[PDB]
């Protein structure tokens, strides 16, 4: 279940 | 009259004469009539290019190289290094054991790059890629300063030049550098080339393998601002592939402190790592619980206010360690003991939008699991404004399925059922309708929570005969037969209380 953010994508 | 003079002695044919021209001709580059005098000749210029090129012997080149140093500290002497093709020289002179011939090269490429249009384009056919990395095990610091530097301008917005650093070993180079030196001038434009290779989507795990998470978490608490800034950036690209490294328990220590910051950009990186780190592994999740995470969190986001790119990802770090290992009791109780129920019913109400709202509700069904929170809860006032939700999004965007919205709403009352007081109250609000409705749903998901919201309040005859009324009994007939032990299991139960 726990699922990740790409910050690389997102600024 | 001189200029045209030693242009011929620079390439007779006997060497002396080429060996002995070469040091009169560096002389005269130390003077400004004598600079400007030596770059307006189109043949001055090439014939020194070739010298240095060919040459075999060593002050020869110790001087070949220093005259061309001093050509480009100014935009004329640059152009005409660079019609000469002085750069595919100047990338050879990259090999050489002699430290004086070493270190000019290097920062005559430095000032091309920097002010020359074209030098870019031209340093990458003359091969300049593998080389400087292959520079980066020497020991002059200052040396290392000036190479990095040239790596991180070629690299920026090129694809093909990040993959030839990553195929020639760039990455546990850089990392080497970061835990054996101090100098800080080295370690921030090492940062700076690790920085922009963190992006692309194939350069990022070789950094993490190598070791790159423990380097750079060395240096949170330097006095450099700058320093500490480019390596959180840094470890945010990188948090979402190291989530299963072991011996992570050094820098999640560290982490946490820095939550408590004047730095509000400092706060703000080290949130969202906290939360990444933070998935699906036990042994991370338990580390943060006992050195305080929890107490620490909820605190960021009292003072965050209606900042949303702060709030979020702390939100969705307290939801991971509510769930899933031996401290996730302990976890649901503190959240509680540490005053933090309020604020968080206070996010599901405006200004905010779809993306936080989603990870509240979710906060909140982990939340429910430990009983002493049934009752603070629902004081709160979260199912009024739990139902309401659900509603609106029933009939519907920024980036959310309203599929998921009503998935998640349902299994929240599914819980928070457990309580007679919050059954009460979720009853009369004209409820029972909709979640019938819910059972006509072609998502599976969605038909185990509603057909448990309801095998909950049918635990009361008023409650069960008002069911049966709206006309359940022809839906949860077939979904006896499904193949889901679960929409099976609970379709069975509902209709065993309401007869």
């Amino acid at each position: 279940l726990d699922t990740p953010i790409n910050y690389s994508l997102k600024y | 009259r001189a200029i045209p003079e030693l242009t011929k002695l620079l390439n007779d044919e006997d060497q002396v004469v080429v060996n002995k021209a070469a040091v009169m001709v560096h002389q005269l580059s130390k003077k400004e009539a004598s600079r400007h005098a030596i770059m307006r000749s189109p043949q001055m210029v090439s014939a020194i290019v070739r010298t240095m090129q060919n040459t075999n012997d060593v002050e020869t080149a110790r001087c070949t190289a220093g005259t061309l140093h001093n050509l480009s500290h100014h935009r004329e002497g640059l152009l005409a290094i660079f019609k000469s093709g002085g750069i595919p020289a100047l990338v050879k002179m990259l090999g050489s054991p002699v430290d004086s011939v070493l270190f000019y090269a290097i920062t005559t490429l430095h000032n091309l790059l920097l002010h020359q249009e074209g030098a870019k384009m031209a340093v990458r056919l003359a091969g300049g890629l593998q080389k400087m990395v292959a520079l980066l095990n020497k020991t002059n610091v200052k040396f290392l300063a000036i190479t990095t530097d040239c790596l991180q301008i070629l690299a920026y917005g090129n694809q093909e030049s990040k993959l030839i650093i990553l195929a020639s070993g760039g990455p546990q180079a850089l990392v080497n550098i970061m835990r054996t030196y101090t100098y800080e001038k080295l370690l921030w434009t090492t940062s700076r080339v690790l920085k922009v290779l963190s992006v692309c989507s194939s350069n990022k795990p070789a950094i993490v393998e190598a070791g790159g998470m423990q380097a750079l978490g060395l240096h949170l608490t330097d006095p450099s601002q700058r320093l500490v800034q480019n390596c959180l950036w840094t470890l945010r690209n990188l948090s979402d592939a190291a989530t299963k490294q072991e011996g992570m328990e050094g820098l999640l220590g560290t982490l946490v402190q820095l939550l408590g910051s004047d730095d509000i950009n400092v706060v703000t990186c080290a949130a969202g790592i906290l939360s990444n780190l933070t998935c699906n592994n036990y042994k991370n999740k338990m580390m943060v619980c006992q050195v305080g995470g929890i107490e620490a969190l909820v605190r960021t986001v009292l003072r965050a206010g209606d900042r949303e790119d702060i709030t979020e990802p702390a939100i969705c770090a307290l939801r991971h360690l509510t769930s899933r290992h031996q401290e996730a009791e302990m976890a649901q109780n503190a959240v509680r003991l540490h005053y933090g129920l309020p604020v968080v019913v206070k996010l599901l109400h405006p200004p905010s939008h779809w993306p936080l709202i989603k990870a509240t509700v979710g906060l909140i069904r982990n939340l429910a699991l430990c009983p002493a929170n049934h009752a603070p809860l629902r004081e709160q006032g979260a199912i009024p404004r739990l139902v309401q939700l659900l509603v609106r999004a029933h009939q519907d965007v920024e980036g959310v399925r309203m599929e998921e919205i009503v998935e998640g709403c349902t299994g929240a009352l599914h819980i928070l059922a457990r309580d007679v007081h919050n059954r009460i109250v979720i009853r009369g609000l004209n409820t029972i309708p909709l979640f019938v409705q819910l059972l006509y749903s072609p998502i599976e998901n969605i038909q185990r929570v509603a057909a448990g919201v309801l095998c909950e309040l049918a635990q009361d005859k008023e409650a069960a005969e008002a069911i049966e009324a709206e006309g359940a009994t022809a839906p949860l007939t077939e979904l006896l037969h499904s193949r889901n032990e679960g929409v099976a299991t609970y379709a069975a139960a509902v209709l065993f209380r309401m007869s």
